[PDB]
Parts: C-alpha cells; structure tokens; sequence
C-alpha cells in the first residue's frame, strides 16, 4: 500500500502539469478567438521539454554504454555457490553500516546548522 | 501474550483499510481528471478547426510550422528508442539460469539487487546532503 | 478502582495470608488479577475456557486475515488503473504538446517568429542529427542486438546441464533478505528527512 | 510460515525491472553475486 502511495503522488503531480499545459493551450486560443495573445509559452515549455530531453539522451547513451560493459561481461560470463551468498550478506551488513555513518554523518551536520540558526 | 499481537494487528489492519480506501476513491478521482481533461482537450478540436477554416480564407501558405512538426517527431523519436532499449534490457535479463525460473534463487538475486540500488542512493543523496553542508 | 474493589476483601473460602501473597506474587497486575482456582476439575475448567478462548482467537485472526486478503486483492489486480492512468497521461501529454505546438504554428506565423526561436531551434538542431547520426545508431544498437543473440545461442547449451542447480536451496535466502529491506527503507527515509531538517538550512 | 513480504519485495522488484512508458524510468538489468559484490565494494 505503501508502495502504492508514491505511485499516486506521481500520478497526482503529473495530471497537474498536463491539466495544464492543456490550460496554457484552450481558453489562450479562446481569446484568440475573441482577439488577445498567450504566446511566447511555448517557447518556455518547448524549450523546457528540450532541456528535459537533453539529459534523457545522456541517460540513454549511459545505459547503452552500460549494457555492453555488462554484455561484455556476460561473454566472460560462463562456471558453483552457497558461501558467496553469505559473503555477500556479511558485506551488505558492512555497507549498510558506513552508509549509516554518512547519514548520521549528514543528519548530524544538518542539525548543527539548524542549531546555529537559532 | 499472543492476544496483544492480535491487538496491534487489528490496529494497524483497519488503518491499512483506512489506506486503501482512500487510495481507492484517489484513483477515481485522478481517473476523472483524465475523462474531463480529455473531452475538453476537445472540445479545443472548435476553437483550433476554426482557426483553421478562418486561416484558410486568407492570402495563403503556412510556414515555420514544419520546425515544430520536426520538434515533436524529434521529441517523440527517442521515446520510440527508450522502448527499444527496454525491449533489449528485458531480453538480456531473460538470457540468464534454467530448469526452474520460479525458484527462490533469482528471487534473492532480484530483491538483493533492489536493495543494492536503494543503498546506492541512500549513499549520495546522503553524500548531498553531506556535500551540501559546506556553504553553510 | 473496581479491581481494588474485588481483589481485596478474600474470595471462595480461600485464606486470606495466601490470597495476599498471590497478589504480591502476581506477575502482571493490569493485565491480571488473582483468581481462585479450585483441585482437578478446576483445571478442567480452565482448559474448557482455554479452548473457548482458542476458538475465538483463531477466528478473529481469520477476520484480520480476510480483511488483509481483500486489501491485497484490491491492490494487486488495482495496479491496472495506476498503469493505465500513467499511459493515458503520456498520451495526453503528447496531444497536449501537439495542440500546444499547433497553437504556436497557426496564430503564430505571422511570420513575426523569430528571436527566442532560433535558440530553441539551435538546441533542437543539435540534439537531432546528434542523435542521427551516425554514430550512434548504427553501431551500437545492433552490435548489441547482433551480439545478444549469439550469446543467447551459446548460453543455452552450457547450461545443458549444470548440472540442477542449485536451485533448491533458495527458500531463504528469502528470509534474510527481508530483514535487509526494512533496514534500507529506514535509512532512505532518514536521509530524506535530513535534508529536511537542510532546506530549512536554506538559513 | 505464511509470509507475504518478500513476495511483496520480489514483487516490487519484478514489477520494477519490466518497463514502461514513464518518461525516464526504464527497466534495469539485474547483476548478482560475483559482479554485484564488487559492485557493492565500489
């Protein structure tokens, strides 16, 4: 359910921007109709989607380049294991531990600032 | 000793149902935003075929429109590509141990990777915050 | 008070010094008061109650279980609406954008249009043939797909066998991952709060 | 025993790696064991 909460917060947030770029759109052109003007939006938002996308392209090549490092691996790829599971989990129980460090790390850091403010 | 657990079971169960209800009716309504915002993107199909008809009774030509038509295809195109990339990744994942996909093994490797990914964030969102503190 | 009301002043014909001491001896006084028990049939008694008790526990536990099933059933096949909604969102976004775009060609020429437009246009040019061309496409996408398949062919056989395996022993390592999952979820929500207790450091 | 958590988890993680149109979130490839330990180490 929990998981289901973030999903709606995402659908929330989104129908809200789309209601609306849909609203920068009707009624703007509704005016037009009578005679007014709404538009250099777009230019805003159009260049906004560009900027949006600009990064998504980088994400694509990042993933692409991972795939082949991965395949690349898969090629090396080819041989038994219970011990390793253990070896993994004793490592995760270390990794979580330094990460916690850092988080308290930060957390206390914030706390310090917050203290300084008042 | 068991009865007590039973209690905070009852508890927390009907607060789960307060949950779902809610999220339930939520989904209706996010859903209704989707029936309205749709009828009326058009009836925005007036207001836009009017402009058209009107614009046609004009001198003529249309222009500098193509660029946009290019922009939308251009914006659209990669969307095409993300799908393909998705269509690859799944195949790669599929290539992986036989005689039993339904075992626990892969279960543990999936879940575990989920953990590893989440841990990653926690890392430098933390490091962020840790990073960020310097200005102060 | 009423506890206080009955527990003192003694019961059934039970001696007052013993009855006292069960009161001091009582391991768990709110949940409990001393109740006189009387030889074997009384233990019989207790057991009858225990059973009485047992059935009702079992049942209520079933009621919680049914409600949980109902929530999960609603939830598990309700993912449908969320996914459907999301796709609808993206299609509406495409139409939104397409309508947004045509309101900027028809009212807007006019043949005014330029200024800011070219900058849009510079960005768009760049991204577009980037992509194109050359490079990317070709090489990469299908050295990867050319490739993937050959690894598929090869992996199958090597497989063959090996020889079962080890699946089996998979149940838990179920179990221990559950517990790592909760630990991570607590750390993530703490980092998120950290930076809260942080924008506020926006000070 | 009767548990349904990691069946949620696995669930999640299953439901995670497959798609979709979501403008951004593309499915991820899952590593495990040898590559993962090192991946954890990095």
């Amino acid at each position: 359910i929990q998981r289901n909460t973030l999903n709606i917060d995402k659908l929330k947030i989104e129908t809200a921007q789309e209601l609306k770029n849909a609203e920068i759109a009707l009624r703007t052109q509704k005016t037009p109709p009578g005679l007014q003007h709404e538009y250099a939006a777009p230019a805003d938002y159009f260049r906004i989607l560009v900027q949006q996308f600009e990064v998504q392209l980088q994400q694509y090549r990042q993933q692409i380049e991972e795939l082949e490092n991965h395949l690349a691996t898969q090629a090396n790829n080819s041989h038994i294991t219970p011990q390793d599971l253990s070896m993994a989990m004793q490592k995760i129980y270390q990794t979580f531990v330094a990460l916690a460090a850092q988080l308290q790390s930060i957390h206390e850091n914030v706390k310090v600032l917050k203290e300084q403010y008042l | 000793e068991n009865g007590e657990k039973i209690t905070s079971l009852h508890r927390e169960v009907e607060k789960v149902k307060l949950d779902q209800k809610r999220l339930d009716q939520e989904l209706d309504f996010i859903l209704s935003q989707q029936k309205e915002l749709e009828d009326l993107l058009s009836p925005l199909e007036e207001l836009v075929k009017e402009q058209s008809g009107t614009i046609y009774l004009q001198h003529a030509d249309e222009e500098r429109e193509k660029t946009y038509k290019l922009a939308e295809n251009i914006d659209a195109q990669l969307k095409r590509m993300a799908q393909d990339l998705k269509d690859i990744i799944e195949h790669l994942n599929t290539s992986g141990a036989p005689a039993d996909t339904s075992d626990p093994l892969q279960q543990i490797c999936k879940i575990l990777n989920a953990h590893m990914d989440s841990l990653q964030w926690i890392d430098q969102n933390s490091a962020l915050l840790q990073r960020k503190v310097e200005e102060v | 008070a009423q506890i206080k009301q009955l527990l003192q002043n003694p019961p059934a014909g039970v001696d007052p010094i013993i009855w006292e001491q069960a009161k001091v001896d009582n391991p768990d006084s709110e949940k409990l008061i001393p109740v006189p028990m009387v030889g074997f049939k009384e233990l019989l008694r207790r057991l009858k109650v225990q059973d009485q008790m047992t059935k009702q526990h079992q049942t209520r536990l079933d009621i919680i279980s049914e409600d949980i099933s109902e929530l999960q059933k609603n939830q598990t096949t309700s993912v449908a609406k969320i996914a459907q909604y999301k796709r609808k969102l993206m299609d509406l976004s495409h139409r939104t954008l397409q309508v947004l775009i045509k309101q900027e060609i028809q009212r807007k020429s006019g043949y005014a249009i330029q200024a800011d437009e070219e900058q849009l246009r510079v960005q768009l040019d760049t991204i577009q043939g980037e992509l194109n061309a050359p490079t990317q496409f070709k090489g990469r996408l299908n050295e990867l797909m050319s490739q993937i398949r050959m690894q598929n062919h090869f992996g199958a056989v090597r497989s063959e066998e090996r020889y079962y395996i080890d699946a089996d022993l998979l149940r838990e390592i179920k179990q221990h991952l559950k517990q790592q999952q909760e630990g991570l979820s607590h750390l993530i929500s703490i980092i998120k709060d950290d930076l809260e207790d942080i924008k506020l450091v926006e000070h | 025993m009767d548990t349904e958590g990691f069946g949620e988890l696995l669930q999640q993680a299953e439901q995670l790696a497959a798609e979709t149109e979501g403008i951004s979130e593309l499915p991820h490839v899952e590593r495990n064991l040898q590559e993962i330990q090192q991946a954890g180490e990095r």
